[PDB]
DNA sequence: TCGGATGTATATATCTGACACGTGCCTGGAGACTAGGGAGTAATCCCCTTGGCGGTTAAAACGCGGGGGACAGCGCGTACGTGCGTTTAAGCGGTGCTAGAGCT
DNA sequence: AGCTCTAGCACCGCTTAAACGCACGTACGCGCTGTCCCCCGCGTTTTAACCGCCAAGGGGATTACTCCCTAGTCTCCAGGCACGTGTCAGATATATACATCCGA
């Protein structure tokens, strides 16, 4: 019986592909097993996080179903992830609903 | 007749844009422009449907970034309406020109 | 070649173990997939660079983890750190 | 050969994305600034997506190109492919 | 009555004595020390190269004229001449550093 | 033991800076805004040196360390290596 | 001990240098911004030639990788002569043994 | 065995190829490196590297000196409206900046 | 003040095309074994960072006068917003084709 | 080099709602003014940056040795990915609450 390397770890991201593509990607003449294994869970943690603001703006909004728009609202609301996404455009994202004070009626 | 005074419907607009997330250009006009451009670079060339609306979404995204940035300094100038001076401004601080 | 390879499946996964009442379009999913290839291109990539300063030959846990404490925001990054620890703690221990 | 494209972006569109930027009231000159800005975005974007055609010896810009060049110019886009 | 020079004379002199140079017009020993300071918040007994505390106060100079370059445009541009907290906030703000 | 060494870059200091930046008047309160945007820029760069030293278990942090961090910053220093 | 040799641009942009201006001579300060430039340029070209070979999936970085790298790093009049300049050095070095 | 000619001096080029190329390879930016590569490379990293020295060998005339130091090449970078662009997120040390004033500072009649 | 106009938000029902589910299968991961050198260890050295003393002398800090500019307050006008009638062409549906991307 | 057959390009026809030209008001640009304050420029005071020399030790660089880790190959098989499918989430349609703005 084989058990693959995800989970053996204990992660749904193939750590058979990440381990691939950093293979393929010449990134360095060699790529140690650990590698692939602890960047797999990073992206599969980064995922979680993503989809897990995502869905509580969606569920915000009464949906239940993950469009652009929320994960625009939930990359931009929150305070780290606009931090790492913030020379990203997200197609038909749109902006955060935002207006100035100085523009509001007295 | 009633009568909205001006700008109580420039603040209903913004939010109504701000709320919604489709493409504020016409499409086609759009992609008129960018045929217009890419053929000075190189005749007959062609577009995938999906490289015209990813032009548009970058663009509409980056100058409705600019727009912000344009409102900022606007506002810095204590003023409502933004001008050219503004966009050359932002421009000019966010390094591109 | 024809296949095309993509972190639907993974996402969705993560997607179920999150929130299984919720679903996520093709669209937001496509993003998804665009915004996983994208961390792991500069993960590796900051990866590449931290290797070749130290004259190293191998991507090992510990480039990874410095790249992801240098890209990754502070709490983002502790976080995945101890996400990534975790994961090849159990996987090493799992032997 | 199409000219003069840049005027058929119509004026409601530029207020309409200064409204989403949060754009209160608009001068009347806002409209030539933007379309002169935004054919200067057009073009340093086009020039690279056309140039990643020409090098891979097509004759049709793929959206990978546009992605492409928008990465380059660290205005990565996602949602058209990785 | 002892001569003066009228407000912003000696501004603009010494704007135009700091362009024309290229002195570090940072004192070393106590941007040294900050910069010690700073990494000791981040690891103990750490050391620094004297190239590295001198390539890090470049940086920081230059990041600093830059900065108030735009600072100065944004001061010019409210039809200020005194720049302001806000003028550096709005510079930031655009720049995308906040 | 070090404290408070950013009250240490004296005001004349930063009017100097201003003065090379062309800055014709300052007022009083930009020294307290300029030592924090200095702290906070620091702060990241050493960040990242920090962390590039410690990647290589070095205790000195040296000047190709500063030149990679400001590189990952994406601001490029030219004359110390690299 | 001895020191390791460490490797320099240092007296290919001093004989540069000697040809555009035999009078003038160059600092080690200027010299090793002089190196870092090179080094930073050819790090830039070399990252995007990668880039190019990596986007059409190529094994080999040819000229045409590094013609279109530099067509997308460098501005238009030193893209064009930067161009002239490595077809005329390649062309000329074809007709080499 | 014949006589070893320099690939650079067969190209007529200052930098060197062999160099180049071993950069090419030893940088693993791709499975294989072509010859014509480090040929091209070498030639665009010799012009650029004349561009700035005869900019910078201008402004030390115009300095009246003869050696070139970081203010010359600062300079000739920032002077240059092609250099500025493609250095423009790269600083120079102990390079300065552009002696220019807004003109809304300068004093008026 | 204030009530009326009145757009936006929310609640309900029908629908539908999109994604959630199922399947076939095959290829790329997993298991196994190897070579061999990169990384890790240990011993050495020395240089360069930290640390101190001395002093001086330039630079910083401190006070002050005062002036000019920050900007509150004002005037005022025209530019820009809103509404309307007009019409324009974008958008859609459909049909044609074939260059040229994709694969071998 | 060769084939495929995708989907990009082109056009017609109809729809209609966005785009436009124009009417006309008053929101807001900003010239002008007042003024007071706070920043400048200078002298005085002073302090610690700087220079320079010496300590010393540690940690960085280097050599030597090792070994255990990864790349390559092979076998294998079932995970994952196009095809198939359908049903139910939100679009569409309708009713209607409820806040905000304007005209008096």
């Amino acid at each position: 019986k084989a058990k693959t390397r995800s989970s053996r770890a204990g992660l749904q991201f193939p750590v058979g592909r990440v381990h691939r593509l950093l293979r393929k990607g010449n990134y360095a003449e060699r790529v140690g097993a650990g590698a692939p294994v602890y960047l797999a869970a990073v992206l599969e943690y980064l995922t979680a996080e993503i989809l897990e603001l995502a869905g509580n703006a969606a569920r915000d909004n009464k949906k239940t179903r993950i469009i652009p728009r929320h994960l625009q609202l939930a990359v931009r609301n929150d305070e780290e992830l606009n931090k790492l996404l913030g020379r990203v455009t997200i197609a038909q994202g749109g902006v955060l609903p935002n207006i100035q004070s100085v523009l509001l009626p007295k | 007749p009633h009568r909205y005074r001006p700008g109580t419907v420039a603040l209903r607009e913004i939010r109504r844009y701000q709320k919604s997330t489709e493409l504020l250009i016409r499409k086609l006009p759009f992609q008129r422009l960018v045929r217009e451009i890419a053929q000075d670079f190189k005749t007959d060339l062609r577009f995938q449907s999906s490289a015209v609306m990813a032009l548009q979404e970058a663009s509409e995204a980056y100058l409705v970034a600019l727009f912000e940035d344009t409102n900022l300094c606007a506002i810095h100038a204590k003023r409502v309406t933004i001008m050219p001076k503004d966009i050359q401004l932002a421009r000019r601080i966010r390094g591109e020109r | 070649k024809s296949r095309k390879e993509s972190y639907a499946i993974y996402v969705y996964k993560v997607l179920k173990q999150v929130h299984p009442d919720t679903g996520i379009s093709s669209k937001a999913m496509s993003i998804m997939n665009s915004f996983v290839n994208d961390v792991f291109e500069r993960i590796a990539g900051e990866a590449s660079r931290l290797a070749h300063y130290n004259k190293r030959s191998t991507i090992t846990s510990r480039e990874i983890q410095t790249a992801v404490r240098l890209l990754l925001p502070g709490e983002l990054a502790k976080h995945a750190v101890s996400e990534g620890t975790k994961a090849v703690t159990k996987y090493t221990s799992a032997k | 050969v199409l000219r003069d494209n840049i005027q058929g972006i119509t004026k409601p569109a530029i207020r309409r994305l200064a409204r989403r930027g949060g754009v209160k009231r608009i001068s009347g000159l806002i409209y030539e600034e933007t379309r002169g800005v935004l054919k200067v975005f057009l073009e340093n974007v086009i020039r690279d997506a056309v140039t990643y055609t020409e090098h891979a010896k097509r004759k049709t810009v793929t959206a990978m190109d546009v992605v492409y060049a928008l990465k380059r110019q660290g205005r990565t886009l996602y949602g058209f492919g990785g």
